């Protein structure tokens, strides 16, 4: 049971949702958010789906 | 001036920081455990204040030094 | 004592987002006597570019260095130089004068489409603006590309492939002011660090860790219209004036570089350990096109022995005031903070150049009872030639650092005592 | 040497519980060991922002707080629209860790 729990924790449950794991990682989400932060007027309003709220 | 000043080498060779961190912690932890065991087993009529003070002081000293060397080992360099 | 400039060759280069002019002055003294030994040299600056100045250095024929101090006369912030050997009447001395002007190339269209090139304009002077009447002046202008559009003509300036020569002017007035303006193509990386904060924390236990926050903005030729990743990738022409990466040079003892942003780590960098330094190519999260103001954080820790000298009870450390960021940099605001340890009693700081300085304050990191002193120095308009070494001297009782372990101890002890009373 | 039954029993219980707690804390941090430590799954970013507010503005300003940066056409009152226990716990741990100078950013406290 100990070994099973360790394997399930290691290989399935630990994962990021901000970065797509492919070892090469492409963090397009963060780059887009940073651009939107630094290169829009201070009152710009962006609309998306409720997931990315 | 600046020519007659020696380079400031650390007082403890950094390669000795890991070896010193484990030992100082282990001993410390050991004593700590002892103290707590002593406080659960011993009744009111079988408690010596000097023994408790001695063991607690030893544990505190060793634990403080071990915690410092670990905190410095991770790289905080306090 | 009247001074005559004989030959003045002025080579200006405008390839960078900068204007560097090097004048090879040759000074002679007049035949009149009762002048003895002249020992002072006077330098002037035109009122157009007196505020956009970053550095003015003066050398001598061969390998040498000299000292200039700012002076006021009763106005263009005239400088004066102290010559090593005073020149008698009838002697001649060669003095090389190198100045650097920042924020002087203005983009003329001011709005460029994702598939166009930058056209900048420069407005300087024809003649050597000096308080002495010169004799033979020749100016050579170095450009970025061979796409000039309008250069003022005075003496039929011939044109080579990318360098423009101006006919030698036989004689000039006392103050020889004139307006010279070029409109050329400069598709080079324009980049301005708006505010860089350098924090240097010293620790007598191990090493010293320096971290710097960098706000940087692409100034010239702001972007109009839509940006398209497709055209940017599948067409190498489009995107000329943009920037993609820049390399920092680290002092060859850096050990823990991280390059974090304000929102998380950044996985786009490449560091190579060289024999004399540590090169680090950096890509921002996104390419810069016009006014895109990226902001990042770069920090590292190096061995203490390399930058810390201790004799008796005194310690003295010398480090670079402003460190390399990218080739031909420019800063608009720079704040140095040096975080000394707790027992820094007599703190003196030797500045290589005049640095504006604010009052000292206290910093409270982990094992601090009464805090630790920090030294803050504010400077503006820094260029690549402002990379010098600042040394601070302070006395520090060696026993005192022992208060950092003991502190921890006491806390532990308190807990045990609490148990006892319970 | 010989020990009493009570002493060996207490030592065994203490050792087992210490090992179990250390293992529980150790097993939790796999993601932190791999990728850099950042709040994830974009559900807790709201909690994270809220915790930062509580850590840099106070409680009385947090209890009655109106957020104009979300649901722009309407109004969202964060002070009374969510159960505040997690933010209070994090802010209390943060202030305790800051009284004794163990200064740690709000993000590291939220992560761990
Ligand atoms: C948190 O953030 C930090 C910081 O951002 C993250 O850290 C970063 O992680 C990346 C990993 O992607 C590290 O990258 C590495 O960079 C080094 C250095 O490479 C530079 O120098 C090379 C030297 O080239 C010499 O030789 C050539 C001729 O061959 C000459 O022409 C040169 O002049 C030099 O003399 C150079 O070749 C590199 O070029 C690359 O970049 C340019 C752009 O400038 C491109 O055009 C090129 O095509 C080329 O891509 C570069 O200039 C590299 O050496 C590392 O490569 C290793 O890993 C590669 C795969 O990732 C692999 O393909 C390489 O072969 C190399 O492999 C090495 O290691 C393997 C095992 O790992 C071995 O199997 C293998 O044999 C070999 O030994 C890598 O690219 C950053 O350095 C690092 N940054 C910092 C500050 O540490 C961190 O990851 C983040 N945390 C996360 C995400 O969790
Ligand atoms: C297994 C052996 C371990 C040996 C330990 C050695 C220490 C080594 C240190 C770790 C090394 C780390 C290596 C490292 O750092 O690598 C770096 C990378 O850096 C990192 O990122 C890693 C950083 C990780 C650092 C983490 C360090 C944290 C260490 C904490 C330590 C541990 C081990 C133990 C924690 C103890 C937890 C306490 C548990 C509480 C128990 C609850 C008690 C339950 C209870 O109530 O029982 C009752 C009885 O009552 C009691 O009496 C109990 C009171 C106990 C209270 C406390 C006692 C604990 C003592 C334990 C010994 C039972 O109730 P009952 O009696 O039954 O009730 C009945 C009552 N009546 C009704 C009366 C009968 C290397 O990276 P590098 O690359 O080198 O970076 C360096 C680079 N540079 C920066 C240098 C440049
Ligand atoms: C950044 C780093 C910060 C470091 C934080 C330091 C943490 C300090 C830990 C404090 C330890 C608590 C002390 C404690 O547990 O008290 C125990 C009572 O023991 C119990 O009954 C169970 C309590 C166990 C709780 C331990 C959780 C502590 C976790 C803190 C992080 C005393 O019980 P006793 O008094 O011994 O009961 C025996 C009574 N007889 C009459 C039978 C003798
Ligand atoms: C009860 C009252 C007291 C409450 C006490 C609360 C205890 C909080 C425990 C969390 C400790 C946080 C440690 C931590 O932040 O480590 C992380 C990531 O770095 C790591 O690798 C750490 C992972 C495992 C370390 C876990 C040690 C925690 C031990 C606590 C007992 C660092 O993240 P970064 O932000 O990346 O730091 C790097 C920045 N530099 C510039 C320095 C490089
Ligand atoms: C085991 C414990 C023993 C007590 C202590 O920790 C370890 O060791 C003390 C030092 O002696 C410190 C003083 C040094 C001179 C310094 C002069 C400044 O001027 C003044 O502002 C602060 C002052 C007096 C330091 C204050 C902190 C002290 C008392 C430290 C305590 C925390
Ligand atoms: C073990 C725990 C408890 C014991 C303690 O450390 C941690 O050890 C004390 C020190 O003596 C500290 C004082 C030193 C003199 C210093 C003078 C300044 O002037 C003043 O501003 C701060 C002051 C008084 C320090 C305050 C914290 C003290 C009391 C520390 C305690 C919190
Ligand atoms: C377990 C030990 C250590 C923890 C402690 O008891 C004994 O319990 C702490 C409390 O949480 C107190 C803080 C609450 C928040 C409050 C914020 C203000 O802002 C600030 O001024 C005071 C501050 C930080 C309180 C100071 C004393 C603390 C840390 C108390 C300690 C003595
Ligand atoms: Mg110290």
């Amino acid at each position: 049971y100990t070994f099973h729990s360790t394997w399930v924790t290691s290989e399935a449950y630990s994962s990021p949702s901000i970065v797509l794991s492919a070892r090469i990682i492409f963090d397009d989400f963060r780059e887009a958010y940073y651009w939107l932060r630094h290169n829009t007027p201070e009152d710009a309003k962006v609309m998306s789906w409720w997931d990315y709220g | 001036e600046l020519e007659a000043m020696s380079r400031y080498t650390s007082p403890v060779n950094p390669a000795v920081f890991p070896h010193l961190t484990v030992v100082l912690l282990a001993i410390g932890m050991f004593f700590t455990a002892w103290f707590f065991v002593y406080e659960v087993t011993s009744t009111k009529y079988t408690r010596d204040i000097y023994k408790e003070l001695l063991i607690s002081l030893v544990a505190s000293l060793f634990m403080g030094f071990g915690v410092l060397f670990l905190l410095l080992w991770v790289g905080i360099y306090v | 004592p009247p001074l005559i400039n004989e030959d003045v060759k002025r080579t200006v280069d405008l390839s960078s987002h900068l204007a560097k002019v090097t004048a090879e002055v040759v000074l002679a003294h007049l035949g009149g006597g009762s002048t003895s030994r002249a020992t002072s040299f006077l330098l002037a600056l035109e009122p157009e570019l007196e505020a956009r100045l970053a550095h003015l250095g003066v050398q001598v024929k061969g390998e040498d260095e000299e000292e200039n101090n700012l002076e006021v006369r009763e106005s263009g912030r005239f400088f004066t130089v102290k010559l090593p050997v005073a020149l008698d009447p009838g002697a001649k001395i060669s003095v090389i004068v190198e100045t650097v002007y920042t924020h002087v190339l203005h983009p003329y269209p001011t709005q460029i489409t994702q598939s166009e090139k930058q056209f900048v304009v420069f407005e300087g002077n024809h003649y050597f603006y000096s308080p002495y009447p010169t004799k033979t002046q020749t100016m050579r202008v170095k450009l970025a590309s061979r796409n000039v559009e309008s250069y003022t003509k005075l003496g039929n300036p011939t044109r080579s492939e990318d360098l423009l020569d101006y006919g030698p002017f036989r004689d000039v007035p006392a103050y020889s002011q004139d307006t010279f303006k070029v409109h050329y193509e400069n598709n080079s990386p324009f980049l301005t660090i708006t505010s860089m904060t350098r924090v240097i924390e010293v620790s007598h236990w191990g090493n010293i860790a320096v971290e710097e926050n960098v706000d940087l903005k692409h100034t010239g030729a702001v972007l109009k219209g839509p940006f398209s990743r497709y055209d940017y990738q599948r067409q190498p022409d489009s995107g000329i004036s943009s920037i993609r990466s820049f390399k920092t040079i680290l002092p060859a003892a850096a050990q823990d570089v991280y390059y974090r942003d304000e929102i998380g780590n950044v996985s786009t960098s490449h560091l190579l350990i060289l024999d004399d330094s540590v090169e680090m190519e950096i890509r921002p999260r996104f390419p810069l096109f016009g006014g895109w103001k990226t902001h990042y954080i770069v920090g590292y820790n190096l061995p203490s022995y390399e930058y810390l000298y201790n004799l008796g009870d005194q310690y003295a450390l010398k480090m670079r005031f402003v460190d390399h960021v990218f080739d031909e940099q420019v800063i608009d605001s720079l704040t140095v903070k040096i975080i000394l340890p707790e027992g820094a009693k007599n703190i003196e700081i030797d500045s290589p150049y005049e640095i504006s300085r604010a009052p000292d304050e206290l910093h409270y990191t982990y094992l601090d009872t009464f805090g630790r002193p920090v030294i803050v120095a504010y400077k503006k308009n820094l260029v690549e030639q402002h990379i010098q070494d600042i040394v601070v001297h302070y006395t520090f009782n060696k026993v005192l650092m022992l208060q950092e372990p003991l502190l921890v101890v006491a806390a532990f002890y308190i807990l045990f005592f609490t148990v006892i009373i319970y | 040497l010989r020990l009493s039954y009570e002493k060996q029993d207490t030592l065994l219980k203490l050792l087992i519980l210490s090992m179990a707690a250390v293992l529980s804390f150790s097993t939790r941090l796999f993601a932190v060991l791999r990728f850099e430590s950042v709040i994830h799954e974009f559900d807790p970013y709201f909690n994270y922002r809220t915790t930062r507010f509580l850590a840099e503005e106070g409680f009385y300003k947090f209890h009655n707080w109106f957020d104009d940066r979300a649901w722009y056409p309407l109004g969202r009152i964060i002070g009374g629209t969510i159960y505040p226990g997690l933010m209070i716990t994090s802010a209390a741990i943060y202030h305790v860790l800051h009284f004794f100078h163990i200064t740690i950013d709000i993000r590291n406290v939220c992560v761990f």
